[PDB]
């Protein structure tokens, strides 16, 4: 596992959603 | 002082004066690169950045490079702002002020970290080394300020109007209209420096050859070697750089720089060999220089070596249109050598 | 010296230029380390190292010719310099030993040869390099699970994993002639433009390339690689750029240019610049910097690297730099403005202008892939003079203004403050 | 504070005008004699305080000679006033030995000093 | 230099509330000693409004 | 192993043992000095320090000297307290612990301390660099750890127990009776030590001539020069440095040095000119090789060399007593030399 | 605070008779388990206080591989602790792999200061 690969994050990821409005 | 010039449709521009001037003309050794490092600043006329800062207000920026015989001034400028570029320029060269109590604290600590960057590097260790060993007390000199002697600002000053004058000049810059130099320069401060002598040199200078150096240096191991080129016979030399350096031969994967250093009416061909280890720096430099003093057939790399010198050259003093037909063989003679990093396990010259 | 392009099955392009003389063909594939998946990364390094070597090896010695290559993020800048008289060997040998055939290229020997080297290269530029390093690494941070963050390089255990045939598949399905280009710049005219289209000088592999499932994204992060050993620190801060082929791409660039380079060893730099380089100055804060705005055909990067020596001053540096990036979309003098569109103006005439045929090449097959057609530099100058304080002003309060960052380094970057110390004061709360 | 630069304007115009030097030459001859720092043994290229950063520059531009006299001077100046008294008639500075050796490293800096808060300040001009 | 860290009626500020490099585990104990110095300064604050109106 | 001593009736005595190794027999560079400087600490048997703070609270003293092929241990202490001492140093010297643990912060400093003095003085670095042109990597090594190779503990255990042997060692001392060294050796742990071999070179070291090196070593100049010297004709080189540093003869307000140094079989002629300046030491050496080469007659020296020689001898192992009677004229032949300081000024060895 | 040496002493003598052996040994792996460490990925040659100055010798005397490690586990362990889970019960440490390889950095070093510091206090010596 070389250090690049990065953990998954998709449990705790906001959805595909990006955050414009999350700054909100 | 006769200039040159080249017209391109490009609208970018720079604008070179090249000072015949150098190391090889230093009396002293630690000056030439002080004296570089000196010079776009504080001059008499015009104040070191309140009126040097509008060169980039006004689109284009300064640099002074250095060589073995070449302080060289350049600026990269914009088609319609060339008359300033030259007056300022001008100015520069005009041994304004060298004002005392701007040396203590302006170049000296940038002579420090550039000597300090460019001494871990072996490579540039080994090229002075060998130039020291083979030319002496001539051509070959420190290239750098490293503070083995204290030069005096008086020192600095003689150097300068030793050099900088207009006889022993050449401007060229390229992008530019010719009449726009050729009736700027006048214009200019240019017309009033004095004459003083070039300093070119009308033989050969003297080389040695056979004797070698060592340091103690702590890092990898480096093991260059050279050979002394004069003018009659250097498309040799040249040739087989490029048939070394290439990966044409298999003495490709080792080696680490074979380039030849022009001058005037001569050079040093050089090469390097350089491993993390000891051992095996040893190994590929004996078979490296046995099988050079073998003799190899060097034809058959003529349009590679063409190739490569045509898309080398940038600046429009071009250099002698070098004959690269008279090539047939080649077999070593006499050389020199360097060692640097660890010595314990370095051959010596007897078995090389 | 007029660009021109067409459309004849394969693209041609061609920037004629009679001031150099050293004519250069080639190929630039739309396609490279962005196309490709996570768990295959070097393939096209040792694609172009294959090439570089063994191709290298036949050319020079049959005739006179020396190729180079590049890959950035989505191209095979496979440019085979030659004489002006030799464009036609060139082309013989580049359509002869390149597209096809590949039997001779891909022995086993050579193959493992080359990536032996490969492994050996890419790992003493893990242990050597690190501006390159921390940059690869913000690439990978900003866009985690998107083929862009994964580097032009690769990882080892990606590249051991991978011997011939997820070669030759890579090939089958990127190097086609929908989105395959030829180039030639240098001083040819029109034997180029006739000659690409021959009797069967043609890419094999027709078809399109497979189109990703999911472009591009951004999200913050820190991929920092803590370790005292090394002498320096490495800092690279990172906001979301502007995609190439959008109306930003210029003033997007000036306003990465205001602040512009810096070398504290330098007595021609330190004297120059503009107010955070003064407020460095005064003390010994940093050592270089790169303002950077990298564009990429599906998002791009406005960046910040440094690499300081202080190691306790590193918190001064960052809030100084965020302050003026601040400052910068709050207020500008005009001044700054022109004194920024006369620089920017010079520096990418030296870039696009630089006699070295091989830059140009590869410049003029990235735009024409991306923008699909070639912007020659007068266009860029006269709509480079239109560019004004509001515009910026109006650039600056999207791209900028609480955007997320992303920063990476290796090295001792300890001292550096976690997230909120470096995020939540772009804004000064006065503004 | 007071910048040199304006200091230097007016002592230029004051010299240059022949009367009005001869009516305040000799005033100034003796307000120096009756200013009560020549016997104590202090030269006034000293007096002028060193807290702003041009003095800093100024200071550090100096030659080892004039610093460590300078040095022997100040802390003799202080000793002396320390004890109460004052030198000997043998050391007095004599009038022809006040020589300026600071002002014009004190000049040669403001004008830098003063160039470089006015070039930030600068128009995009025509 | 930052004028956070310069300034000295700052400078001491700076080393204690705005950069103390407290550790990564914390509970809500220390929390709760931080409580307890904000109840001591609210006692002294209302002590004083008390003793003004007090014989 | 042999004993040998000689009886005195002072109040005070010195016991010392003369291992038959150093930096001649170092198979790394960095070796000899580090395990030097390693010999006195931490025993096995008795601690580090706990067990010889109390040979202070007895009354003697301990050093542990280093040179060219002579690990000298000395132990000064009164006329009685003996047993103690041969016990103590026998248990040293038995390869006990070498703790890999407490090395690099026991003599990694001290080592780096004693290079930086050595290498500030530019006599010693010329002699040193001197002994290693001329001798190559066989006898010429580096005195002191300057980290040019990474020596590992393992590499300090080997080479400890290839010399730390019985054969190949002595014990000498004075003013102690013999019936107490004589026996003490047995009833003590010096008596099982394994027995190696004899590393005394058999025929003379490989000297190399004529080769030169040149450093640019910051600060004073210093021009070293050496003559290879065998066992053949050793007495000349002795009456003729002490003929030049006394002041007989003219040549002598200026020699900073002209030691001769002694060696089993070998040794190396050494005389050293050095000055503050750069351009007094050119015509210095250079009058000092045109007249050497002259050749004068060194007769009327001898009386003074054998008094210097009688009175520089003070160990029973005593240098081989030589004959100062067939010594008539001198004439220098090919020899070696090394500039240090600035490089340029100095004379090449052309033109000396 | 108390020195390794005593602790040394009495585990040799607890565990080197049968009997005693056998009635304590059975308890002590029950203890270290119901402990708590092991899961969270402690390995005991972290656990202890590390700031007085024998342990500070002794942390400065081991080699890299260990110390790197163990800076990997310390901050695991804080992040754990931090986020209120516990480790997965596949990464933890077996009843196997808790080898004490810090213990004899602390008995030498700790055997060398209480034996130099009684040695001041020396005597005729008779
Ligand atoms: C406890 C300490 C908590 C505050 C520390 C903090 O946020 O530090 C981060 C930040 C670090 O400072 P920095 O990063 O060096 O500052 C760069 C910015 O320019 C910082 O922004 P700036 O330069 O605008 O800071 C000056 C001024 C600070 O406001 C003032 O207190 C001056 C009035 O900023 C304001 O926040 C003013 C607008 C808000 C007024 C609200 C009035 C409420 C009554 O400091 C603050 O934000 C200080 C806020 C102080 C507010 C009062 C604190 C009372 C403490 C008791
Ligand atoms: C009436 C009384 C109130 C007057 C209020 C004046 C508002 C402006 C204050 C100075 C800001 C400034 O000076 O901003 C103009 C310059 C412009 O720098 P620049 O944009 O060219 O940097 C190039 C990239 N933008 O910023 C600076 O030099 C910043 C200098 C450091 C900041 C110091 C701020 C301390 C005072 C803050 C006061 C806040 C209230
Ligand atoms: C030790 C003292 C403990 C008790 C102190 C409690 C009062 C101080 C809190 C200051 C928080 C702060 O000032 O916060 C500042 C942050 C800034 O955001 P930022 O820090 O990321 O910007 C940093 C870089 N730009 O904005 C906020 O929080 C906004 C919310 C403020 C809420 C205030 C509530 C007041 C409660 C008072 C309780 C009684 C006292
Ligand atoms: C006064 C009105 C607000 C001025 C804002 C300002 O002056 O802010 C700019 C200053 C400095 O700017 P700087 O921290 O970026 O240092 C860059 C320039 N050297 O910072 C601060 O004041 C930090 C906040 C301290 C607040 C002090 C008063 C409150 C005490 C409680
Ligand atoms: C933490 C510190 C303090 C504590 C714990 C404390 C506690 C108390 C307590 C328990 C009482 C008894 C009141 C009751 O019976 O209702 C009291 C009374 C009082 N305290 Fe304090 N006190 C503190 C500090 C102060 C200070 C600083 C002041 C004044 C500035 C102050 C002023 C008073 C006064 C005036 C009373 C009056 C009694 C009353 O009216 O009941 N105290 N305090
Ligand atoms: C170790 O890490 C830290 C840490 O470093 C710090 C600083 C703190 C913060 C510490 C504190 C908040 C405690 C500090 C408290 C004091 C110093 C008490 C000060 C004492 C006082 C008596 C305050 C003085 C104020 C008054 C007397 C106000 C009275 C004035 C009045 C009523 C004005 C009246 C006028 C009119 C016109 C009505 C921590 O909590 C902490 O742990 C996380």
């Amino acid at each position: 596992k070389s250090t690049y690969r990065t953990p998954n994050f998709d449990d705790v990821l906001k959805e595909n959603n990006d955050a414009d409005k999350g700054r909100s | 002082l006769t200039v040159s010039a080249r017209d391109a449709p490009t609208k970018i521009s720079t604008l070179a004066v090249k000072v015949h001037g150098g190391s090889r003309y230093a009396t002293k050794d630690g000056v030439a690169h002080l004296l570089n490092r000196f010079n776009f600043q504080n001059t008499n006329t015009r104040s070191a950045l309140k009126l040097v800062r509008e060169s980039e207000l006004l689109g284009g920026t300064f640099k002074s490079t250095l060589d073995r015989e070449y302080i060289t001034l350049k600026a990269t400028f914009l088609k319609d702002d060339l008359p300033y570029y030259v007056n300022a320029l001008a100015d520069v060269l005009y041994k304004t002020a060298f004002k005392p109590h701007e040396l203590t604290e302006s170049v000296l600590p940038a002579a420090r970290y550039d000597y300090a960057v460019a001494e871990q590097c072996p490579v540039k260790s080994a090229e002075d080394q060998l130039y020291a060993i083979t030319f002496r007390k001539g051509l070959g000199n420190p290239l750098l300020y490293d503070g083995v002697e204290r030069v005096s600002l008086q020192d600095i000053k003689d150097f300068a109007d030793k050099v900088y004058t207009k006889e022993n000049l050449e401007v060229s810059g390229e992008n530019v209209v010719e009449a726009d130099l050729k009736r700027f320069v006048d214009e200019s401060l240019l017309s009033t420096l004095p004459a003083g002598k070039s300093l070119v040199s009308k033989s050969e200078p003297k080389f040695f050859l056979g004797e070698e150096n060592r340091v103690r240096f702590i890092g990898d191991s480096v093991a260059a070697i050279g050979i002394p080129v004069n003018k009659a016979s250097l498309a040799q030399y040249e040739v087989l750089a490029n048939y070394l350096t290439s990966a044409l031969s298999e003495l490709s994967g080792l080696i680490s720089s074979a380039k030849l250093d022009k001058f005037t009416d001569g050079g040093l061909f050089t090469l390097f060999v350089r491993d993390q280890d000891s051992a095996v720096v040893s190994s590929n430099i004996k078979k490296i220089v046995a099988d050079l003093k073998k003799g190899k057939d060097l034809s058959p790399a003529i349009n590679y070596t063409k190739l490569k010198n045509a898309v080398q050259n940038e600046s429009v003093s071009s250099p002698i249109e070098l004959n690269f037909d008279a090539v047939k063989d080649f077999k070593l003679g006499k050389f020199n050598y360097v060692a640097v990093g660890d010595v314990s396990n370095l051959p010596y010259l007897d078995e090389l | 010296a007029e660009v021109t392009q067409l459309s004849n099955g394969i693209v041609v392009a061609t920037e004629h230029n009679p001031s150099a003389h050293t004519a250069s063909v080639g190929v630039v594939f739309g396609s490279g380390a962005a196309n490709e998946n996570p768990y295959n990364n070097g393939v096209s390094n040792l694609w172009k190292n294959i090439f570089l070597s063994k191709e290298n090896s036949a050319v020079a010695a049959k005739e006179g010719l020396a190729l180079s290559s590049n890959i950035s993020r989505d191209f095979q800048s496979y440019i085979v310099s030659s004489l002006p008289g030799s464009t036609d060997k060139s082309l013989d040998f580049l359509n002869q030993s390149f597209i096809q055939q590949k039997a001779n290229l891909l022995s086993s020997s050579n193959f493992e040869a080359t990536k032996k080297s490969v492994l050996k290269q890419v790992q003493d530029f893990e242990e050597n390099d690190h501006p390159n390093r921390v940059l690869e690494h913000l690439h990978s941070t900003a866009f985690q699970n998107t083929p862009l963050s994964l580097p032009t390089r690769g990882t080892l255990e990606s590249l051991e994993n991978l011997v011939v045939a997820d070669l030759e598949s890579f090939a089958n399905n990127h190097f086609l002639n929908s989105n395959a280009v030829v180039v030639g710049t240098g001083n040819i005219k029109h034997e180029d433009l006739v000659n690409s289209i021959e009797s069967k000088n043609l890419s094999l592999q027709t078809g399109t390339k497979p189109v990703l499932k999911k472009k591009a994204a951004f999200l913050g992060s820190e991929v920092r690689l803590r370790d005292d050993t090394l002498p320096k620190a490495w800092i690279s801060l990172a906001v979301e750029g502007e995609p190439v082929n959008s109306p930003n791409y210029f003033v997007a660039k000036l306003a990465a240019q205001i602040f512009g380079s810096y070398n504290a060893f330098e007595p021609a730099s330190r004297l120059q610049g503009i107010k955070l380089l003064d407020n460095i100055q005064e003390y010994q804060l940093c050592d270089n910097f790169n303002h950077f705005s990298l564009s990429y055909k599906d998002s791009g990067l406005w960046g910040f690297s440094t690499a300081t020596r202080n190691v306790t001053m590193i918190d001064d540096l960052i809030h100084f730099t965020l302050k003026q990036w601040n400052r910068l979309t709050i207020s500008v003098t005009d001044t700054e403005v022109e004194r920024a569109k006369s620089l920017l103006k010079l520096q990418l005439g030296q870039l696009y202008e630089s006699g070295n045929p091989v830059n140009d090449a590869n410049l003029l097959g990235a735009e024409v892939l991306i923008k699909g057609s070639k912007l020659s530099l007068g266009e860029a100058f006269k709509k480079i003079d239109a560019i004004t304080v509001k515009d910026v002003k109006a650039w600056a309060g999207k791209r900028l203004w609480d955007q997320d960052i992303a920063i990476a380094g290796t090295g001792q970057i300890e001292g550096l403050l976690d997230y909120m110390r470096i995020r939540s004061d772009m804004s000064m709360m006065r503004w | 504070p007071q910048s040199f630069t304006s200091i230097a304007r007016i002592g230029d115009y004051i010299l240059k005008s022949p009367v009005l030097s001869k009516l305040c030459v000799p005033v100034a001859n003796q307000f120096i004699n009756l200013a009560g720092y020549k016997k104590l043994g202090l030269k006034f290229d000293d007096l002028i305080a060193e807290e702003n950063p041009i003095m800093q520059t100024a200071l550090r531009r100096l030659p080892e000679d004039e610093s460590y006299a300078r040095a022997y001077r100040i802390i003799r100046a202080h000793q002396t006033e320390l004890t109460h008294h004052l030198l000997p008639r043998n050391e007095w500075i004599k009038a022809q030995e006040d020589v300026p050796y600071l002002l014009p490293y004190i000049l040669e800096a403001e004008a830098a000093a003063k160039e470089k808060d006015e070039l930030d300040n600068i128009e995009v001009s025509k | 230099m930052a004028f956070r860290k310069s300034n000295v009626y700052l400078s001491l500020v700076n080393s204690y509330i705005i950069d103390s490099p407290q550790p990564s585990s914390i509970n809500y104990w220390w929390n709760m000693g931080s409580l307890l110095g904000l109840c001591l300064v609210i006692q002294i604050v209302t002590g004083i409004f008390m003793a003004m109106h007090y014989s």
